[PDB]
């Protein structure tokens, strides 16, 4: 961490004047805090010694989630500024716009110790709340890479394979050999070649395929085709890990991390990180993606689709003068008519553009931004809103590039101040939220390494497929993974592939889908036996120690800001105070009713909203529901309801929500 | 002018031919000044000899395949790529590498003539399946750097002999970077990492002081001027 | 929420409270009742192993 | 225009107002 | 495991210091525990002699007592238990 | 910016939380009367804002309004000013209309704003009232952002409100590229100098002026040089004509601080490439050149005012004197014979700045202490030590010393005799970590100072300034920076248009005599009456070589360039060009602060908080929680102990810090006892 | 292979720079040398620079002269932009004073001996009848950049104002490559380079020296293992 030395300088100050005045620089320690005051240059060389080794703490508030700070090495160097790495920043969600920190010290052999170990940079990578790293590279670094990955069909020099006249000419038995060539004015980066390696693990396939045993890179010998950009990528990463050969998103750099953070240790994943920001940002430079205003092309065939909405709309306007259609009807006209013309605008914008702009490349890389915020660059904005929220039915038909009209700013200043508005509101409601939920569940820690039970519950674990296969779901990752099998999954009515026990991460995981299983009791806290709190078998792994956790944790806490964070970028009962009325376990505006027996329906609609009752399979009273309102709308699956359907005991009637007291009422806390 | 300080060189002695250099401290900042500058020195500093175009006999325009071995043409080639051997001879030296029978053919299996000195003739380079005979002519000569496999001299020099690479570099891998040793009571100078790796033919060591020699050989020129000029002077050793 | 009204009544029927939630001891800045500061932790015997004695 | 001491900064005016700039401490 | 070199502050690799202790905590309080007697011996060091011991390994020129201990666990040389 | 403001919050006035957010809101009559632009963007927004340019006001507080009224499809040429309710029962359309040269129009259909504030093609025919001219609902800030019809409304309004936090450099070059504000700006900004009367000029000076009027008459005008500002900022006033000069009157005589030729002036025209370098413009991180620091293109001036009173106490009268308690006597050196420093003298946080004394009473010495006064022969002066030394992080010469005594019947406050402040200014350096913003909102703190050599640079070894990060440019919408960026390359290129064949197209409407350009000549642009991205293609299409067959540029506005740190040219064209910049009142030294220990308080025991003290930062709710959950909890108790309410324990761990020994255990929470003692005598049985 | 050293061409341009190009060169190298040469020269030459200077009216950077239109400050950065060359290391003084009123020209300065601005037309200020000048002058040969040293660090008497110095000879530099690259590994480079003094010395004076001194940083690296 960087460290402006006059302040430093100031902060050790009784450290610094007693291992000074252990000098004979200073009699006393008067002299020595006067000398302080004097800065006689030794005095930095002794402040170097007693600066050695002695973390530190450092906070960005306002926090949110348990990164809110950490330790870090201290070390002084020249400015008044706090030099800080660049991965945290995404930590601290801190741009440079000049948000200020805090910084404090620890005084304790077990402060000192606590920092150290817990509070360090290098032990916090993954997500807490998701697993997933938080140090991964980024917006620039990413950029970088994605350049060094990316693959330059018909580039300088590329692997040509074709004799007759001359060999293949790509290929280079050494990276170094490679080296030489492209610098010399020979190979471009993202140039095909075929190459052997003896220092990389190559893929499985191949690896097994010389091999089948051993495929061990300090000394093994063999080929492959890629672009040297591949090839330094693969470099980077520690020995073991075997080849890529792919064009590096973020999303894959991602799972990268995970699959070394799974299987390595930490120390070697600090050090690949940051080798990685630093070659990342050394061909970021060479990307030279930059943005002029002939860099942003706009749509060449714009204003002949333009006219044909325009068309649309204009038969509309024509047909509400009318009096065809009401007010409103005319204005949801124009907001569909508008709507699919931002839409085929946004299709042609998306294939117009060669995939070479940096423009596009960020998001093509998906650094950031999305293909919207594009359309808003060239081409058309489309709708502004309502102030209120509604939609305007002008609306802006121009992009930034043409620059609008004083008409056309002014209406979009509306929805402008409006978010920005809404942006304080948020952020001050999810602080609310949070002590609410904290303050809840302080008292909530590991106390006993196991309860020893046999409740838990089970999952739909990758629902099967109709035609026939485990097609995976897509929310088993955030269900699945760091949990503890009570039960043993047997396989074909045979063999157990896993028994009561097991952290049921990836592998595991991988074999149930092979065996063709999707239901697993796994322990949860639900049914974690404890009675002061909870034990540590039932809770499973810690997302962020990538183990199982220790029996001094109070995991609420961290639940708790884990919640509590993203209610920043909660943008919009479908909300927040959806999610806050359901932990208020209030009756919801949109109170559905819910089954109370099986059997059919008997439906039935009245004037101006519907008048239902339940048909009893005992049977009995027919569950009777009167105010249905019109507006409600029968609750679809399976078809939407009809009458005589025969439904189930707590089948909700209506869409929306019953309340949670009925549906316990009913179908208990399970 | 005054050095008003002196910098260091201390080698560190890695992996054998990998040996490593730093040194400080620096005027902030003379690392980027010249560490590159050295980096693109020794890659194209010092001279080295290296294969210039084989000749195979039997192949004629099939740049794939050999009979009687295992590896193809390019396997052949890459291995031959790798044949650290040196030579006091301004020239282009002619070669040949010759066997029959199954077996396989390695480095010190060549006919050395005079000047050529192998530097790892313990060097698989080529199999021999059954009974095959090889009979193969190489040619090296000497140069500078790294070339790119130039393209025939004549139109076509003769169906025989075919063009490759030139690595006359005897230096194989280097790299680099700058530090900040001493930021305050040195007032920030700087720290240069050094990291060569080269063949067995020579050590990095004395390479680097080879190349040194040339680059100051170059600023000669540079300072016969007005050697009657005020420069920084760093002192004696 | 409401500190008088909990209080009072609190107060009314003369519970005591047993120290044992984490927020106390933060409050009285006595140790937490976790992380490093149950007793398993907080009370662990350490020396140095009389075998590297022998050598020192 | 309209200014003595107006350093002469060209500008891209498409139009021609009529009238110009009050005074603005009025207020 | 054949990786890099650690560096200062980072060195020993935590990662490693975790393979004896049951937990991080106990480990953390293993280390106070252990850094505060050295301190006391230092600080009795101008005094009489007791049976305070350590440091074991030799100790750097200006190291953090803290620093020490890590440095000696990881030698593996001490002896503990719970709480 | 500070007049003409608006604002609903206070007596009368609507509090913060009591007004809905609606009221916030940009209702259709603000149209042409309130900026919908400029507001405070902190938990204010909406609330407080300005006037449009060419509002004017009600006698009855309300905005009444100029307007042109159309008649028989021809514009008039009467103003009228009009409220927003006679508004309503009118139909008015846009300015940028296809007139035709004479109140006559092109189109039939037309957009207009509706009563409702709704906008149709009206029939050419029905309006009776058009715009009296572009931007008429703009602010006076909103009025100075070229190209900004092109950017997001957001940081429209960062660069805003930040642009009133410009800070004035000392050198205050005036921008190639603007509006036509920036002049009216300054002859209503006041401080610059204005001419009274047409004048032939009779002498000047730096401190003033001798103007004569033209027949006979005469008068001097007092130059306010160094005039310490309400933030410490410079106030000087330089003139700016000849003694010899004649001029008119209303008309400018000498610039104030930001104003550069009699127009406004905030900053400097920089040349700036736009490549990620390094990582070090990394998320809005802004690299820079050591040569505008050796240049002194950033140099502030400020001006710290301190003071100190003669009071007098029951000990008798407060003393000020060079007379002291025990103290050196090279720390008594700068003084002057009376007390007081000497003016001109550097200083340094902590140094004397007056010595004043008073008595301080009488009380047991300790033994120890009278046994050093016996051996060392030292008098006890009861007077107690009560001076004045200048705060932490302060030095800079001290220009005037402001003297006030009751003896000299100076009025003072009661309990009071005599008054001193003084002046001290330090001639600030730009130094990283300072924040700095283009004309756009795009802003950052600084980088890093790089040197110059280590730079990328031109082709003819002309370096450039900085680098911003094309990162931020995307996903925040400020395309017009880059125009910004471009044209000022253009401008400080100069180009000649060869109308040889005619006029190429986009030329065709274009005004004359911008047909070519001298490099470096400035030039403007209306809000919304701007150039188009076309317009400004042909421009760079022609782009005439500096001094030698020099086309540095590309017609895409890129080039090649140089890493002086590689020696390479970069593998592709690069964004270049001249940008105007600013520099804000936040300064570095402004937030930097630290502590260990200092001054506790009186009612709690605890060591003074605000940085205008010592101070220092706060570890309360959001960072315990988070401990907790971190699951350290020795750190959080000694924090929350020996740094919060252990009276003994703070001395005590001190001690064992100055000794180096073991850390002494936590005691008690000081305000959990105050709690306790409230509890109980809350008539509480506690225990 | 290429068996002949390069050799160093020069090319006059003008007085205050001229231009230089050597060759045969090693390809993929040119680049490399000139941006070492770049680097060198823009900092490593040694200059000589005003000061800090002294006027009797004045107490410190912050005030005015009587007669003046100009004020301190902007007479100080006025002299900031002066030029002058000095031949020896101990720090001289030179003077300056003036009366009526009139403009103050670069050439008007009393110069001890040894010492030589360069271009006398550079403006310092302008005065009127009151206009009275005097002014001591504090200049040293040196190298590189300083920021004005405390006046409190020494020892001297309030009337001394602390400047920075820019020991800058070199007024600008720039150059390009000639990839020669024939196909025929024939192959080399030519460093078209152009050098620009600002009015101190030549180019081949600041050169030959900047290369002096670069020897001394290689042989340090050259011979010394
Ligand atoms: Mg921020
Ligand atoms: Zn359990």
């Amino acid at each position: 961490c960087g460290l402006p030395k006059l302040m430093a300088l100031e902060l050790f100050k009784p450290f610094v004047m007693k291992r000074l005045v252990d000098l004979n620089h200073a009699q006393n320690i008067k002299s020595a805090k006067r000398m302080v005051e004097r800065q006689r240059p030794q005095v930095w060389d002794v402040l170097e010694e007693v600066i050695a080794e002695h973390p530190v703490l450092l906070n960005r508030a306002p926090t949110l989630h348990r990164l809110g700070i950490q330790a870090f090495e201290p070390m002084l160097v020249e400015g008044k500024a706090i030099q800080l790495h660049p991965l945290v920043c995404e930590a601290f969600n801190a741009d440079f716009d000049g948000d200020q920190m805090a910084v404090h010290l620890p005084l304790s052999a077990e402060a000192q110790a606590e920092a150290r170990i817990l509070m360090l940079s290098s032990n916090n990578i993954l997500s807490p709340a998701s697993g997933r790293p938080l140090a991964m590279p980024r917006l620039d670094m990413v950029t970088g890479l994605y350049y060094l990955t990316t693959e330059v069909p018909g580039d300088t020099g590329e692997y040509q394979p074709a004799s007759g006249d001359h060999p293949e000419t790509g290929v280079y038995s050494s990276p170094a050999e490679a080296i030489m060539a492209a610098d010399r004015g020979v190979l471009s980066v993202r140039a095909k070649i075929k190459v052997r390696l003896t220092q990389l693990r190559p893929p499985v396939e191949i690896e097994a395929e010389l091999f089948g045993h051993s495929g061990w890179q300090p000394g093994d010998a063999w080929m492959a085709e890629t672009t040297l950009g591949r090839v330094m990528f693969n470099e980077l990463l520690p020995l073991g890990y075997p080849f890529v050969n792919k064009q590096m998103h973020k999303k894959v750099q991602a799972a990268i991390i995970n699959d070394l953070a799974e299987r390595y240790p930490m120390i070697v994943v600090a050090q690949t990180v940051d080798k990685l920001k630093d070659a990342g940002f050394y061909w970021a430079t060479r990307s030279g993606v930059t943005v002029s205003m002939a860099d942003v092309l706009v749509p060449p065939r714009k204003k002949e689709i333009l006219d044909h909405y325009e068309e649309r709309a204009d038969k509309v306007e024509k047909q509400f003068q009318r009096g065809a259609l009401n007010h409103d009807e005319r204005n949801e006209a124009l907001v569909e008519i508008w709507k699919e013309a931002t839409d085929e605008v946004g299709q042609a914008l998306r294939e117009h553009y060669p995939d070479d702009n940096p423009i596009i490349t960020i998001v093509d890389s998906g650094a950031t931004g999305n293909f919207t915020q594009t359309r808003t660059l060239a081409g058309m904005k489309g709708l502004v809103t309502n102030p209120k929220g509604e939609f305007i039915p002008r609306p802006v038909k121009s992009s930034f590039r043409e620059g609008l009209t004083v008409l056309e700013y002014f209406i979009n200043t509306h929805g402008a101040r409006k978010g920005l508005a809404d942006t304080a509101l948020r952020t001050a409601d999810s602080g609310y939220l949070t002590r609410r939920l904290v303050d809840v569940s302080q008292d909530v820690i590991v106390r006993e390494h196991d309860c020893q039970t046999e409740r838990g519950i089970v999952v739909e674990l990758a629902e099967r497929a109709p035609d026939g296969t485990l097609i995976r779901d897509p929310y088993i990752e955030t269900s699945a993974y760091a949990r503890t099998l009570g039960t043993d999954a047997v396989d074909e009515a045979g063999n157990v592939i896993v028994e009561r026990g097991q952290d049921l991460g990836d592998p595991e995981i991988d074999a149930l889908l092979a065996a063709g299983i999707t239901q697993v009791k796994v322990r949860s806290v639900l049914t974690c036996a404890t009675s002061t709190g909870v034990c540590a078998t039932c809770y499973g792994r810690s997302m962020a120690t990538g183990k199982l956790v220790d029996i001094g944790e109070a995991v609420g806490i961290v639940a708790a800001q884990s919640i509590g964070e993203p209610g920043t970028q909660l943008t919009m009962t479908g909300g927040l105070p959806r999610v806050q009325e359901l932990f208020e376990a209030r009756v919801p505006r949109g109170k559905a009713p819910i089954a109370d027996v099986t059997g059919r329906v008997r439906l039935e609609d009245g004037e101006r909203f519907y008048k239902i009752t339940i048909v009893p399979d005992d049977g009995g009273e027919e569950v009777v529901y009167d105010k249905i309102s019109k507006r409600q709308r029968l609750r679809v699956f399976k078809r939407v309801l009809s009458d005589g359907d025969h439904v189930e005991v707590g089948q909700q009637l209506m869409e929306g929500s019953a309340d949670p007291h009925e549906v316990l009422r009913v179908q208990g806390p399970r | 002018m005054l050095i008003s300080q002196r910098p260091t060189l201390s080698e560190d002695v890695l992996t054998d031919n990998r040996s490593q250099f730093v040194i400080e401290p620096l005027e902030p900042g003379f690392g980027y000044t010249l560490g590159n500058s050295l980096r693109r020195t020794l890659l194209s500093s010092i001279p080295g000899a290296a294969v210039t175009s084989i000749r195979i006999d039997g192949v004629l325009h099939e740049f794939t395949t050999v009979p009687g071995v295992k590896e193809d043409v390019t396997e052949i080639i890459l291995n031959l790529k790798s044949l650290v051997v040196s030579s006091e001879e301004d020239e282009p030296v002619t070669m040949y590498l010759r066997k029959q029978g199954p077996g396989e053919v390695t480095a010190g299996d060549i006919v050395p003539p005079a000047g050529v000195t192998v530097h790892n003739p313990g060097m698989h380079i080529a199999t021999l399946n059954d009974k095959g005979k090889l009979e193969v002519e190489l040619v090296v000569e000497r140069g500078r750097g790294y070339v790119p496999a130039v393209q025939n001299r004549a139109s076509g020099a003769e169906i025989g002999r075919i063009p490759v690479d030139s690595i006359y570099s005897p230096v194989l891998k280097v790299t680099y970077k700058v530090d900040a040793t001493r930021v305050e009571q040195r007032t920030d100078f700087d720290k240069l990492i050094l990291d060569v790796e080269t063949k067995n033919s020579i050590s990095p060591r004395d390479a680097l002081a080879s190349a040194g020699k040339t680059l100051v050989e170059l600023f000669g020129l540079a300072r016969e001027l007005n050697v009657e000029a005020e420069g920084i002077e760093i002192g004696p050793s | 929420q409401e500190t008088t009204r909990v209080l009072t009544d609190a107060a009314i029927n003369c519970r005591s409270d047993k120290l044992n939630g984490l927020k106390e001891n933060v409050i009285i800045g006595k140790l937490i009742p976790a992380g490093t500061g149950i007793n398993r932790y907080r009370n662990i015997a350490v020396q140095p192993t009389e075998e590297a004695r022998a050598a020192a | 225009n309209s200014v003595p001491g107006a350093p002469n900064r060209v500008s891209f005016a498409k139009l021609r107002e009529p009238l110009e700039v009050p005074g603005l401490l009025d207020v | 495991g054949g990786y890099d070199t650690p560096l200062g502050i980072t060195n020993p690799p935590i990662d490693e210091l975790l393979d004896r202790v049951s937990s991080k905590y106990a480990l953390v309080i293993y280390a106070a525990k252990r850094a505060r007697q050295i301190n006391d011996y230092y600080n009795q060091l101008g005094e009489g002699i007791l049976e305070y011991v350590g440091p074991l390994v030799e100790p750097g020129l200006q190291e953090k007592p803290l620093s020490i201990a890590l440095r000696e666990i990881h030698a593996d040389l001490l002896e503990h238990t719970e709480g | 910016t500070h007049k003409r403001r608006l604002s609903a919050l206070g007596p009368g006035g609507l509090s913060r939380e009591r007004a809905g957010l609606e009221v916030r809101d940009v209702h259709p009559s603000h149209y042409g009367r309130m900026c919908p632009i400029e507001t405070p963007e902190g938990p204010n927004i909406g609330l407080i804002g300005s006037l449009s340019v060419y509002a004017r006001v009600n006698p009855f507080g309300f905005i009444e309004t100029p307007y042109r009224k159309v008649v028989d499809g021809v514009v008039s040429d009467e103003i009228v000013y009009l409220t927003a309710d006679e508004e309503d029962r009118h139909v008015v359309a846009q300015a940028n209309s296809p007139i035709d040269a004479d109140g006559r129009f092109v189109e039939p259909r037309v957009l207009v704003r509706r009563k409702a504030g709704e906008v149709e093609y009206v029939p050419s025919s029905e309006v009776d009232y058009m715009d009296v001219s572009p931007r008429q609902m703009v602010s006076v800030a909103t009025a100075m952002i070229p190209f900004l019809e092109h950017d997001d409304a957001n940081r429209a309004l960062m660069g805003a409100n930040m642009q009133r936090q410009a800070v004035p450099l000392v050198r205050s070059e005036a921008p190639l590229v603007g509006t036509g504000m920036e002049l009216r700006a300054a002859i209503d900004a006041g401080d610059v100098v204005v001419a009274e009367e047409s004048g032939v000029i009779e002498e000047v000076s730096a401190d003033y002026i001798t103007v004569m009027h033209d027949n006979g008459t005469r008068r001097t005008y007092r130059m306010r040089k160094f005039a310490r500002s309400n933030h410490g900022t410079c106030a000087n006033q330089c003139p700016i004509v000849d003694a010899g000069d004649r001029v008119e009157a209303g008309q400018v005589i000498a610039d104030g601080p930001c104003t550069d030729d009699g127009e406004m002036a905030l900053g400097k025209n920089l040349l700036v490439a736009i490549m990620p370098w390094e990582g070090h413009n990394y998320e809005d991180a802004i690299i820079l050149s050591n040569r505008l620091v050796e240049e002194d293109v950033l140099t502030s001036i400020h001006i710290e005012e301190h003071e100190i009173d003669a009071r007098d106490t029951k000990l008798g009268a407060e003393e000020i004197t060079r007379d002291i308690p025990n103290i050196s006597d090279e720390v008594l050196a700068d003084l002057d014979e009376r007390g007081i420093v000497r003016i001109g003298a550097e200083v340094r946080d902590g140094d004397i700045l007056v010595g004043k004394v008073t008595p301080k009473g009488e009380t047991e010495l300790t033994p120890e202490e009278r046994l050093l006064r016996a051996i060392f022969g030292e008098k006890a002066r009861e007077v107690r030590d009560t001076s004045l030394k200048v705060p932490h992080g302060e030095s800079g010469k001290v220009i005037g010393i402001r003297v006030f005594s009751r003896e000299d019947e100076d009025e003072l406050p009661a309990g009071v005799n005599e008054l001193v402040r003084v002046y001290v200014a330090q001639k600030r350096k730009i130094s990283d970590g300072d924040k700095l913003a283009g004309r756009h909102g795009n802003k950052g703190v600084i980088g890093k100072i790089l040197p110059v050599e280590d730079m990328p640079f031109l082709a003819d070894g002309t370096p450039v300034d900085i680098i911003l990060n094309t990162h931020g440019v995307p996903r925040r919408m400020n395309i017009g920076q880059i125009l910004e960026t471009h044209l000022g390359w253009c401008a400080h290129s100069g180009w000649k248009v060869d109308a040889a064949k005619g006029v190429p197209d986009w030329a065709a409407r274009l005004p004359d005599e911008l047909l070519e350009a001298q490099p470096n000549a400035i030039v403007s642009t209306p809000v919304f009456d701007g150039a188009q991205e076309a317009e400004l293609q042909g421009l760079l299409s022609c782009t005439l070589p500096n001094r030698d067959g020099d086309v540095l540029v590309d017609a895409d506005g890129k080039a090649m360039l140089f890493d002086g740190r590689s020696g390479e040219p970069f593998p592709y064209p690069v964004t270049v060009g001249y940008m105007y910049i600013m520099k804000l009142h936040h300064l570095v030294d402004d937030k930097i602060h630290a502590r260990s220990t200092g001054p506790y308080s009186m009612i709690t025991q605890q060591p003074l908080g605000g940085k205008a003290q010592f101070g220092g930062q706060r570890f309360g709710e959001m960072e315990c929680w988070a401990m907790q959950a971190y699951g350290a909890a020795y750190t959080l108790q000694e924090l929350l102990t020996i740094k919060s309410d252990d009276t003994v324990g703070r001395v005590k761990v001190y001690e064992a810090i100055v000794k180096g020994e073991n850390i002494p255990e936590p005691g008690i929470p000081e305000s959990f006892k105050v709690l306790l003692k409230e509890l109980q005598s809350l008539c509480l049985n506690v225990e």
